[PDB]
RNA sequence: AGCGUUUACUUUGAAAAAAUUAGAGUGUUCAAAGCAGGCCGCCUGGAUACCGCAGCUAGGAAUAAUGGAAUAGGACCGCGG
């Protein structure tokens, strides 16, 4: 194809592209609130996160980081947010 | 591609192009601050805090929720270690090949990943002495090597 | 008043009659705890495309985040009082000229134009920043940047696009359209 | 293409293809001339009026003649915008 | 490494033009490469283009018109004397009708009929045609 | 009259032996040359251009280097000395 608009791509596209090669490069991670259901309160956890983080004074383990992103344990409420 | 190596990788970070502050982070500037003094008194690099921050309290850059970097903060309150945390971690790995090659001499391989090191040692220590980060006297040389921690 | 003028020179009718409305509007109103030390530069009144009109509020950089903490929230009492206009609050950059050949310290990279003109366009627009920009050069010569607003706030200021188009228009010399993308957020 | 005086000098003026604006050849065999059919509007009938297209040998053969005609015929309103 | 910023801009352009692609984005957006376009713009081989902000060195995307037979740089910026500029636009350009050599002068980017009437010499960019 | 981060670049100006080459005039009978000649005592001529690089001079400020506050011995503003 000749003519595609280069300027003005449908966002499937741009959301298929690598990260780096998109028309204005972006993040693929984000920030999510995890809260486990014993405690009253909501820690952000960052997606690709690669340390343990933990519930206030050692409640217990709240993400497992992996080669990408992190494992979230079983029995976690997460909800992604946005800016 | 990669300096030492035929690799050609292309995997970094890709910064958002906002850069203002996100609604829900409630922490202030002077709060990152206090936090960033007291994990480098624990005894932590500019990368470690960086990663400790943005995982655990959710700090995208320092340099957005602050106005400085993270070296750049260290220093001025005087906790910035005296050589540089990228020049430390090259010479640390220098004294750990040149350890294992001193009882596995027959290592031919080892032999020549320390070439390599080194060169890179001295690839990136005069840079930091054109800045004059470095006093013109510092020579790295193997023997006076593994006392620099 | 509450305004403090650069040059030792006289606040005009216009400026004092907006000083003196803050003033009152302090006195009245709840966030007078906030409007202690918070002060006026200057205050213009340009007139926008159409048959409207737009005052203009200049402020201390330094103050400038004390006033955007609050600066939803106050310019609507402002709008309700010069009833048939639009306000919005801009800080007074300082721009030094490009140090030449011909002819005091290395020129600090916030004090140019480009920087300034940036901030500019960064304030006019507050409560929704800024997520896009596209300078299409045209075939006369001629500019035009497009900038990309934040979706929300979009219902909130969509009405004030001329507003911010005859204000640049005026303070910097530059054309420029407000559009609001819908393929980000 | 004339000279000082202003007399049209050169023994022909080229076709130029509608999809590449490229001049089309002297012996440019795989070059076309399509003319696509105007229908009064009421009837959906045809008047004896035709909206015509011109098209470049590289470009047939690249396999861009069936989209480029399909953008000229939208640019003119013979196909519908929607599509 | 990336040496020449210009050299990769036309290179990419040039490219897109012989392919019969009717826009190119050319990447590292900088003020000679702009500066080089408007010139192309104002003599009309080139259409209207768009300059796109990421906070880095910006992006540009260029609609093309079917009426460019080649950009090209020329590297090293060589000093083109006045006098000088007719050996370069003889063996540069293809006739004496038309073709531009566009190079770096005093006054700003122009191209080389522009640069004779105002007087001035300078360092050679491209040429386009 | 005195000034103004530096240099490279480009434009102008100054100073640059003649002969040679390019070249204006001139029927050596034509020409190569020559610097002579022409008008019924007089009227003319013996021009001009080029002479890289380096040094000198005055305009331009794109492009390409270089510099300026970051343990503040920072600039400015005035007092105390």
């Amino acid at each position: 194809p000749l003519a595609k608009d280069l300027l003005h791509p449908s966002p499937e596209e741009e959301k298929r592209k690598h990260k780096k090669k998109r028309l204005v490069q972006s993040p693929n991670s984000y920030f999510m609130d995890v809260k486990c259901p014993g405690c009253y309160k909501i820690t952000t956890v960052f997606s690709h996160a690669q340390t343990v983080v933990l519930c206030v004074g050692c409640s217990t383990v709240l993400c497992q980081p992996t080669g990408g992103k992190a494992r979230l344990t079983e029995g976690c409420s997460f909800r992604r947010k946005q800016h | 591609g990669r300096m030492h190596a035929p690799g050609k990788g292309l995997s970094q970070s890709a910064l958002p192009y906002r850069r203002s502050v996100p609604t829900w982070l409630k922490l202030t500037s002077d709060d990152v601050k206090e936090q960033i003094y007291k994990l480098a008194k624990k005894g932590l690099t500019p990368s470690q805090i960086g990663v400790i921050l943005r995982d655990s309290h959710g700090v995208a850059q320092v340099r957005f929720v602050t106005g400085n970097k993270i070296l750049r903060i260290l220093k001025s309150k005087g906790l910035a270690p005296d050589l540089p945390e990228d020049l430390y971690h090259l010479i640390k790995k220098a004294v750990a090949v040149r350890k294992h090659l001193e009882r596995n001499r027959k290592d031919k391989d080892a032999k020549f990943r320390l070439i390599l090191i080194e060169s890179r040692i001295h690839r990136l220590a005069r840079y930091y002495k054109t800045k004059r980060v470095l006093p013109p006297n510092w020579k790295y040389e193997s023997s006076t090597a593994s006392a620099l921690v | 008043a509450k305004i403090v003028k650069p040059n030792g020179e006289k606040p005009d009718e216009f400026e004092s009659g907006i000083s003196q409305a803050l003033l009152e509007l302090e006195m009245n109103s709840d966030l007078k705890a906030q409007l202690r030390e918070l002060n006026i530069t200057a205050a213009k009144e340009i007139e926008v495309g159409g048959g409207r009109k737009a005052i203009i509020i200049f402020v201390p950089v330094p103050q400038l985040k004390s006033f955007q903490k609050i600066q939803v929230r106050l310019v609507r009492e402002l709008e309700k009082k010069f009833s048939g206009k639009h306000v919005v609050f801009i800080a007074q950059r300082r721009i030094l000229p490009k140090p030449t050949r011909k002819s005091k310290q290395k020129r600090p990279r916030s004090r140019t134009l480009t920087a300034v003109h940036d901030a500019i366009l960064e304030d006019l627009v507050f409560p929704s920043e800024i997520v896009g920009k596209r300078i299409r050069v045209k075939l006369d010569g001629s500019r035009l940047i497009k900038v990309h607003l934040d979706k929300a706030q979009q219902n909130n200021v969509e009405h004030k696009v001329e507003t911010f188009s005859g204000v640049y228009k005026k303070l910097t010399g530059k054309d420029v359209n407000f559009e609001f993308p819908e393929f980000q957020l | 293409m004339q000279s000082d005086a202003g007399e049209f000098v050169d023994l022909y003026v080229p076709r130029k293809c509608s999809a590449s604006n490229r001049i089309i050849g002297a012996k440019d065999h795989a070059s076309i001339q399509m003319n696509v059919a105007e229908v009064d509007k009421v009837t959906g009938r045809f008047n004896g009026q035709f909206k015509t297209y011109a098209i470049c040998g590289a470009i047939r053969r690249m396999g861009e003649s069936d989209d480029s005609i399909l953008r000229l015929a939208k640019s003119d309103g013979i196909v519908s915008n929607n599509f | 490494v990336r040496m020449n910023v210009l050299a990769d801009a036309l290179k990419s352009i040039n490219n897109a033009e012989k392919r019969g692609k009717r826009q190119v984005l050319i990447r590292p957006c900088s003020k000679v490469i702009v500066r080089f376009l408007t010139v192309m713009m104002k003599h009309g081989y080139i259409g209207e283009f768009e300059i796109i902000d990421d906070h880095r060195a910006g992006k540009i995307v260029v609609n093309l018109t079917g009426r460019l037979n080649k950009c090209g740089v020329i590297s090293p910026r060589f000093d083109v004397q006045l006098k000088d500029l007719e050996k370069w636009q003889n063996n540069l350009l293809p006739s004496r009708q038309f073709g531009f050599i566009v190079l770096t002068t005093s006054a700003g980017i122009m191209d080389h009929e522009e640069a004779r009437r105002k007087h001035t010499g300078g360092k050679i960019l491209g040429f386009f045609f």
